[PDB]
């Protein structure tokens, strides 16, 4: 059939690019990195604790002033928070209970959130009147509704559960570029620094790189073994980790185009659900399935701290702009801020 | 990168005796559960057996049960298919497919082409 | 049918445009990070603890 | 003999000494000794004649070894479960997790056995030392009688009959708050814990306090430890009886529902359920309440005070020990502490 | 309750044990 | 100067204001009972009724794929599923319910809920997909529709118990199963939603005191 010819140029094709990849393959980042000395011991309290929330929470995004942050739960609430004061602000309604998904504007005049709905909503914070009251809804996509980034006050992107990517014009409120490379659902997604490439994983164990302006994939990564739930990416601009379920994260290089690190260890079983960097790039944080937070090293690949103290899952994870703070959700409806 | 490879299809006629393999790589075979999957011509994929991770644990269809037999191989990463007395209605293309998850005892592959952790399968057909 | 053929051609077109990258070797790739991480290392209030005078979160 | 043997003896002997010149008279036991007299020696001073009866002396002898045997056997009791108590209750309030309404009920509850035991052991400890002092000097016992010596008594009285009141009032509070739960479908909404928290602890106040006044005014007996008169001390145990009298159909509807909820599907899990449920509802005390204190004379008296005193001091330990010590929910979070405490180290 | 009317029978039995030593210490002395 | 103290009574005020309503809220939440439906805007449906005063809220999920072992863990603190069976060439859909069901019972974060079965179609209604129709016996407590049909009996009498046995296998402890029969159409299928939502609340408070 002429469908074996076709398939047999697309393997003769993947075994040049293994190839490819395999001769660039001189060292490992561990000799390198040998000479260096441990970073030591880190030990954190839980500075605040949060009580608004119901039920379990999914989401939470940190503010570009670093002192307020919003939070969603699935009792159908949205909650702005004071981190130096613990005094909330806003408490939103949500028109259906599944939210998913929650993002923070870098301006600080809007949120955004989504859910089983298949509905994306923008909220305006600063209006004349004093209330807050939906600005946008974006239809279209044929699939829950999994993370949302926004890009600048008038643009956003969003991923969902129909193997799709797209990038919305709110105003006009219907698609601009359509990102159709995936074969399995869409998990979660993290922007560059300059907002013109971005990377998402699915749960066909593969992650992809992204253009903004042209709309199609230039790069996919592949060497790992189950869906992917939580990736983030690397301050200098060209590196990213990923988070899964078979209790193993991993660094990638762009520039290089091969994985570099793996963080594992032999007691750890249950997935990964989120993970954040630290200010300088040094510490690499990851929650999991088994109530607590782990500090890893991602120069040498060694556990230094741990962030212990929920009673239920971990579900969300972030840290501040200027660095000085960390602030974990969980399915308990308590948010704690470390330090 | 996860990749299932099938083998050992081929036509028979009634009363016929086959062979099934498909070997796995670029995952611990010995952290997940399989399953075997049958296509019919003009109808939807339907489950046929699955096997634990130790191999205690078989179970069947049914309409197959007491003439087929699953087998694993964790040394060679290998899952074995023993089909004994065909009939015509056996007619399908064959698969085998795990669950994604390790350490779990609930899997979710029956679903459509969709699935990526999934084999490409070799044809069988019985006719005279 | 038609779908089929085009969606397995696109398959060969995406690992071709995906071969036709200019690629460098490890060690240069590698010795960035850790230059970096030296670069911006006094800047990290997590990794080197800060007084409490300064912190705003007592 | 209805008390204050002693004030009367002591009026006596001094209206002896107010007559000057113008057996005795003053005697206790004067009545039964009447015809005899004292020898003409010139009781007072080397009189025999007349003195108890030996075989009175002999049975007054034999009642003191029940008494000093039953205040070992309560004052045993008590302790272990003051100390069991005190340990529950700082296992509830250190653990973060098991922060709900069930448990503040229970510690509530805990909370007011050991006041009760608290009080009995102080009120015990003091009443032993007025009674161990030599009288010595006659003008050594006029300040014996007087209220100065007694001030610090008489509150402690009262500190006692409430703490005994207040705890009779949490077990009915106990079983309300279950009754409740299994009558309605869904959830009860908000929770009443005020209404609870004032049934438990200010319903007491109201009967005790008209008890004082009476019986400073009327029955200003030395002490204010014994009951003269069953009017006055009727006011005390109708709070008591009305408790176990409607803890009892609790009892018994619990009971139904379990038996119903295992029938629509054995006979060892419906032994066990209601052996555990008892020590949290009373039922022993209801076991012996239709005997009153008026109609108990003999050994069908002792038999009675064995048995509500022998289960009461228990009562405090049992509950602790089948709540928080052996429930699953605090034997799975404290090993999760040890675990936490144990890899922190390495 | 069992224990009010045991410490009233404790203390009616203590009051005539002090009556009676009263009563011996005047006849001795 | 006196203006922080302004802006901290208005910031306390504020946080009062909303404390007072998330009250109410609160208490509003928790008198609900939260059911999912399952078979064999768009993306999610909603239903509102009530008996004896009671709130019910029912979901169904039609907008989505058939992938979903994801989407179906949000739905961990429900009441109870419902589970819609079709008891009638076919494609062996029983199997395919059964396996669900397995999949569902033995879920780690649905491990802990109980399931309310409905068959349907009884009008409407084995030998050549399962080969153990014929050594089986009709149940010696049955209460068979004035149908009496001997060969309809036995079905129902095979297919209930097919599902029982998955359900009686594990999970033994902390959750059941209430298998129905759909003789009744028009109105009678609530109260029994009603009467299986009511055990389970008491069942639930007994296993918490320890009682069962």
């Amino acid at each position: 059939s002429e469908l074996d010819q076709l398939r047999q140029e697309a393997e003769q094709l993947k075994n040049q690019i293994r190839d490819a990849r395999k001769a660039c393959a001189d060292a490992t980042l561990s000799q390198i990195t040998n000479n260096i000395d441990p970073v030591g011991r880190i030990q954190m309290r839980t500075r605040r604790t949060l009580r608004g929330h119901l039920a379990k929470i999914y989401a939470m995004h940190w503010g570009t002033d670093s002192r307020l942050l919003v939070s969603a739960s699935q009792d159908g609430k949205l909650i702005i928070w004071d981190s130096y004061t613990t005094n909330k602000v806003h408490a939103i309604p949500l028109r259906s209970s599944w939210v998913m998904t929650c993002a923070y504007a870098p301006s600080g005049n809007y949120v955004a959130c989504g859910g089983l709905d298949n509905i994306c909503s923008i909220y305006n914070l600063k209006t004349r009147e004093g209330n807050v009251r939906v600005s946008r809804e974006l239809a279209g996509h044929t699939g829950y509704l999994s993370c949302c980034r926004f890009l600048d006050d008038n643009q956003i992107v969003t991923s969902s559960g129909d193997t799709t990517c797209a990038l919305w014009d709110i105003e006009t409120g219907q698609q601009t570029t359509t990102f159709t490379g995936h074969t399995g659902d869409v998990m979660s997604l993290s922007l560059a620094p300059d907002t013109r490439l971005f990377v998402s994983g699915a749960c066909d164990a593969s992650a992809k790189l992204w253009d903004v302006r042209e709309g199609m994939c230039r790069q996919t990564f592949t060497g790992h073994e189950s869906d992917i739930n939580a990736i983030c990416f690397f301050p200098n601009g060209n590196a990213f980790a990923t988070g899964s379920d078979d209790a193993t994260c991993r660094l990638f290089d762009l520039r290089a185009d091969q994985e570099l690190m793996t963080y594992s260890h032999d007691n750890i079983i249950c997935g990964i659900t989120s993970v954040s960097f630290s200010k300088s790039g040094r510490l690499l944080l990851a929650g999991y399935d088994d109530f607590n937070c782990n500090v890893w090293d991602a120069l040498k690949a060694d556990r230094a701290g741990v962030l212990a103290g929920h009673d239920n899952r971990v579900s969300c994870l972030g840290v501040t702009d200027d660095g000085m703070a960390v602030a974990t959700g969980s399915w308990d409806s308590f948010l704690k801020i470390w330090n | 990168q996860v990749q299932l490879q099938e083998s050992g299809g081929g036509l028979v006629q009634p009363g016929g005796s086959l062979r099934l393999s498909c070997a796995a790589s670029g995952f611990t075979f010995s952290n997940y559960k399989m399953n075997w999957v049958r296509q019919a011509p003009g109808k939807g994929l339907e489950w046929v057996s699955d096997i634990s991770q130790s191999g205690a644990s078989i179970s069947y269809t049914g309409s197959v049960k007491g003439r087929f037999t699953i087998s694993r191989d964790n040394a060679k990463n290998t899952l074995y298919l023993q089909m004994n007395s065909l009939k015509p209605e056996d007619t399908a293309v064959y698969y085998c497919a795990r669950c994604p998850a390790p350490f779990t005892r609930d899997c979710f592959d029956v679903t459509s082409t969709t699935y990526a952790y999934r084999g490409q399968g070799t044809q069988v057909t019985v006719s005279s | 049918n038609t779908a089929s053929i085009a969606q397995a051609r696109k398959l060969v077109e995406q690992l071709k445009m995906e071969a036709n990258i200019d690629r460098i070797k490890v060690s240069k790739a590698a010795a960035d990070l850790m230059a970096y991480c030296e670069a911006h290392a006094k800047e990290d209030p997590l990794l080197t603890p800060v007084p409490a005078s300064e912190n705003p979160f007592r | 003999p209805s008390g204050q043997v002693m004030d009367f003896l002591f009026e006596k002997w001094k209206l002896y000494g107010d007559q000057c010149h113008h057996c005795p008279w003053y005697l206790p036991w004067h009545h039964k000794v009447q015809h005899r007299f004292v020898f003409k020696r010139c009781p007072w001073r080397d009189a025999s004649q007349c003195q108890m009866d030996g075989e009175e002396i002999e049975v007054q002898k034999e009642v003191a070894k029940m008494y000093s045997s039953f205040q070992v056997m309560y004052t045993v009791g008590y302790s272990l479960s003051l100390g069991a108590l005190l340990l529950a209750l700082a296992i509830l309030g250190g653990l973060s997790k098991l922060h709900c309404t069930r448990n503040a009920i229970h510690a509530n509850l805990f909370a007011s056995f050991v006041l009760k035991a608290s009080s009995v052991l102080v009120i015990d400890g003091l009443l032993r030392t007025r009674y161990s002092q030599k009288i010595g000097d006659d003008l050594s016992v006029s300040t014996w009688l007087s209220d100065g010596a007694v001030a610090g008594c008489r509150v402690a009285a009262v500190f006692m009959q409430y703490g005994i009141v207040a705890n009779y009032c949490w077990l009915l509070v106990e079983g309300l708050y279950l009754h409740n739960l299994l009558g309605l479908a869904t959830l009860p909404e908000r929770s009443f814990f005020s209404l609870y928290l004032g049934i438990g602890w200010g319903a007491p106040m109201l009967f005790v306090v008209p008890w004082a006044v009476v019986k400073c005014l009327f029955e200003n007996v030395q002490c204010w430890t014994s009951n003269d008169n069953m009017g006055f001390w009727w006011i005390l145990r109708f709070p008591v009886f009305l408790a176990i009298l409607i803890n009892f159909f609790i009892f018994v509807r619990i009971v139904q529902l379990l038996v119903a909820k295992l029938r629509a599907r054995y006979k060892f899990r419906l032994a066990k359920s209601t052996l555990t449920l008892i020590p949290l509802l009373g039922v022993h005390e209801v076991v012996f309440a239709f005997v009153t204190d008026e109609h108990a004379q003999g050994t069908l008296r002792s038999a009675k005070l064995f048995f509500d005193l022998f289960l009461s001091s228990f009562q405090g330990l049992l509950v602790a020990v089948l709540y928080c010590f052996l429930n699953k929910e605090v034997q799975s979070e404290l090993r999760r502490r040890w675990h936490r405490w144990r890899l922190g180290k390495v | 309750h069992s224990q009010g009317t045991f410490t009233s029978d404790y203390s009616k039995y203590l009051d005539s044990r002090r009556a009676e030593d009263f009563v011996k210490w005047l006849e001795s002395t | 100067t006196e203006d922080q103290r302004n802006e901290e009574k208005a910031q306390r005020e504020a946080n009062k204001k909303i404390e007072k309503q998330l009250q109410k809220d609160k208490q509003v939440y928790r008198a609900t009972h939260r059911l999912l439906l399952l078979g064999a805007t768009s993306g999610i449906f909603e239903t509102k009724f009530q008996v004896d005063k009671v709130n019910f809220h029912m979901f169904d999920v039609g907008g989505q794929r058939d992938e979903r072992r994801k989407w179906i863990q949000c739905f961990n603190d429900v009441t109870a599923i419902i589970f819609v069976v079709a008891s009638s060439n076919q494609t062996n859909r029983l199997q395919e319910a059964l396996n669900l069901f397995k999949s569902i019972w033995n879920n780690r974060w649905l491990r802990t809920i109980s399931v309310i079965l409905f068959l349907n179609k009884q009008d409407l209604l084995i030998e050549d997909y399962f080969p153990e129709f014929a050594r089986y016996t009709t149940p010696e407590d049955a209460t068979p529709e004035p149908g009496e049909d001997p060969r309809v009996t036995r079905a129902k009498y095979f297919i209930r118990d097919e599902f029982l046995r998955i359900s009686t296998a594990s999970g033994d402890g902390r959750h059941y199963c209430y298998p129905h029969f759909t003789c009744a159409v028009d109105t009678e299928n609530i109260r029994r939603v009603f009467n299986d939502c009511r055990d389970i609340i008491q069942r639930m408070h007994l296993r918490q005191y320890e009682l069962l």
